RNA sequence: UUGACAUUGUGAAGAGACAUAGAGGGUGUAGAAUAAGUGGGAGCUUCGGCGCCAGUGAAAUACCACUACCUUUAUAGUUUC
């Protein structure tokens, strides 16, 4: 992203020697750590499924992936966590059912 | 650590066990009393994060409040004026009801001092909170720094004036270009800009 | 009255810029879509108390409406509008009116 | 990963108890629709043969019938009529050019059906007889496309070692997955049935 | 006042189809022959037997599989009545 020393244009600024420096320890706070993924895999585990997610891995082996991401996206919010929650339905069958 | 698992297990809630403690639980709750003694924090997970630290003097109230709307008096529905404001039914309390939870339990032990709260369970009729209320003159309480801040009289009854975790939402305090109108608080925000300024050598 | 289904009149196109031959049709008011801005707004004053806000109109005493008739050019088949004077009966259609024939009463 | 299990090395050559020449089968599987423009309708070169028997019905003209007395298989004419649209099958697949395409509407009733013609999809009349001939009786694979759900083809050999047969199963699966059409799913290396002929079946 | 969702669970009926196998079913011409389609392919089993070939038809088989098509739920959880 080296500016390209005009006003205007496609990169847009000033010529400066840039730093880098280092990182905040944030920027990484939703990484997930490995007593995060055994606790969670854990209590995914014990507790089941809720009855939206049962309904969804009904419509995966039926009806397809179009009518989930249809189904998820009203019963949850944005559209965007329809994707990730059908792609957990996706691992759930398919790591399990299969073998 | 085992409060991770209580945190994760709280967070699954329509799965089967924990809608089948849920539904003990509000039948348990609806055959006591309005506002009752919780003996033990319920969710010491989340009791815990919220500043609970099981010694002498910290005390979880358990609340049921009456859920939905705001039927307005004014009686036989006539509001008397514009029909702008000639509505009744659908008016909607500004206040949550995590507040008046937290208001009625701070009016009932008048001498302890509310410091959080949090949900526990809802039915059709009721929500049922625990508030997480500290007697602020109890001497593990005057001593002991990191709580002694309650005992200071700028904070008898956090719960009325939205100074707990409920309130400062409701208040709408956040930093933000969203909160232009409630950032420092409302009223405030409003006078300093409708007061008129007049200098000595005038601008 | 009566038009011709088709004139040829002027036709801008950037590839015209001469009379050409023109389709002629009836202009229609058009699907009143949602999701416009007025709808948007008037949609958002409408909502909770208050009642009717935006006026509604009662008094309307014009029997007729002017009538707009659609060009279409047959090269670039650009459209053009044009207008007419207030007309009860209007048609686009045929049967031009004859040299004074037998009336048959 | 494909190394554990065969799908085309060493570890099935004695499941199958016949000593001929038996290849291996690949089955893709991805959902699409009914249509005959969609699909992977490709068929690439494949660079170890399939090391099958064929021969081809060179039905030339001026300019191409020559190069086939070098590096082919069967010299045929134009005038050779009476034999292909009545009684003889002795062919698996032909081979045609462009400068004759007025007698192709006299085989087709023998021959388009067991696949021993051309109709639109394979490279049967390519003009190329002195370069395309290195590259036909190695035996190709057979990317056929069929009415809801299955593409079967053919690989390689069991009986070839795990050293010819290891950049042919890369090279194929480049195929049907980059001349895809936007008619495709997710994951469409989704199931893939890889059975010779004989023994069981090895899937990922 | 009437509807939908929530409070709101547990048994026993009737159909829509999924984990989970398998028996069988699927007869317009021609072709040993009921080839719903495809892939490999000249051979396998101690032998017999079929098969390559031959011939046929839009489809050539012995031998192993996939999609499928109509049943069969005996095994598990969900649907609207």
């Amino acid at each position: 992203t080296v500016k390209t020393g005009i006003a205007i244009g496609l990169n847009k600024g000033k010529k400066v020697t840039s730093m880098t420096p280092a990182p905040k320890i944030s920027y990484k706070k939703g990484a997930a750590s490995n007593r995060t993924k055994f606790v969670r895999s854990l209590v995914r585990e014990i507790a089941g499924l809720s009855p939206y997610e049962r309904r969804l891995i009904d419509l995966i082996r039926n009806s397809g992936e179009k009518r989930a991401r249809k189904v998820a996206k009203k019963r949850l919010g944005s559209f965007t966590r329809a994707k990730a929650k059908v792609e957990e339905m996706n691992n759930i069958i398919a790591a399990s059912r299969r073998h | 650590g085992a409060y991770k698992y209580l945190e994760e297990l709280q967070r699954k809630k329509q799965s089967d066990v924990l809608r089948f403690l849920q539904r003990v639980r509000v039948w348990e709750y609806r055959q006591k009393n309005v506002i009752h003694r919780a003996a033990r924090p319920t969710r010491p997970d989340k009791a815990r994060r919220l500043g609970y630290k099981a010694k002498q003097g910290f005390v979880i109230y358990r609340v049921r409040v009456r859920r939905g709307n705001r039927k307005r008096p004014v009686p036989k529905g006539a509001t008397y004026g514009k029909p702008t404001n000639q509505g009744v039914n659908e008016l909607k309390y500004q206040r949550s009801l995590r507040a008046t939870a937290e208001e009625r339990v701070g009016r009932r032990a008048a001498n302890l001092r509310v410091l959080n709260s949090y949900w526990v369970n809802q039915d059709s009729t009721y929500k049922y909170f625990e508030v997480i209320l500290v007697d602020p003159q109890h001497k593990a309480i005057r001593r002991d720094a990191r709580y002694n801040w309650i005992c200071d009289p700028v904070h008898k009854h956090r719960e009325a004036r939205g100074l707990t975790a409920t309130g400062k939402k409701s208040r709408g305090i956040n930093k933000g270009h969203k909160f232009n109108n409630t950032k420092a608080g409302r009223r405030k925000t409003w006078k300093r800009q409708n007061t008129l300024s007049l200098w000595r050598y005038r601008k | 009255v009566n038009v011709p289904k088709t004139r040829k009149t002027y036709c801008k196109g950037k590839t015209c810029r001469k009379h050409t031959q023109h389709k002629v049709t009836q202009y229609k008011a058009g699907k009143a879509s949602l999701f416009a801005q007025g709808k948007r707004r008037y949609d958002r004053k409408q909502s909770g108390f208050g009642g009717q806000t935006k006026p509604v109109f009662h008094k309307k005493a014009k029997t007729t409406k002017k009538v707009v008739l659609r060009l279409e050019c047959v090269k670039c088949k650009t459209r053009a509008q044009l207008t007419l004077k207030r007309c009860k009966h209007f048609e686009l259609g045929g049967e031009k009116k004859q040299k004074g024939q037998a009336l048959q009463f | 990963v494909k190394e554990l299990l065969k799908y085309s090395n060493e570890t099935k050559k004695r499941n199958f108890l016949e000593t001929v020449e038996l290849q291996v089968g690949l089955k893709n599987y991805d959902p699409q629709r009914d249509k005959r423009f969609s699909g992977s309708l490709k068929l690439p070169n494949c660079p170890r043969p399939n090391m099958s028997i064929c021969i081809f019905g060179d039905a030339f003209d001026v300019d191409r019938a020559k190069s086939c007395g070098v590096d082919a298989m069967s010299v045929d004419d134009l005038k050779k009529l009476n034999k292909n649209k009545k009684l003889i099958k002795k062919l698996s697949k032909k081979y045609n050019a462009f400068i004759a395409s007025e007698v192709l509407i006299k085989q087709v009733p023998r021959l388009l059906g067991p696949q021993l013609s051309k109709a639109g999809k394979f490279p049967t009349p390519v003009s190329h007889n002195d370069d395309l001939y290195g590259k036909v009786t190695d035996v190709r694979s057979t990317i056929k496309f069929q009415l809801k759900k299955v593409l079967c083809l053919a690989v390689a050999v069991g009986n070839v070692e795990m050293e010819e047969d290891v950049l042919v199963n890369q090279i194929l699966m480049s195929v049907n997955f980059f001349v895809s059409l936007l008619k495709k799913n997710w994951q469409n290396v989704g199931s893939l049935v890889v059975k010779s002929s004989m023994g069981p079946a090895f899937r990922l």
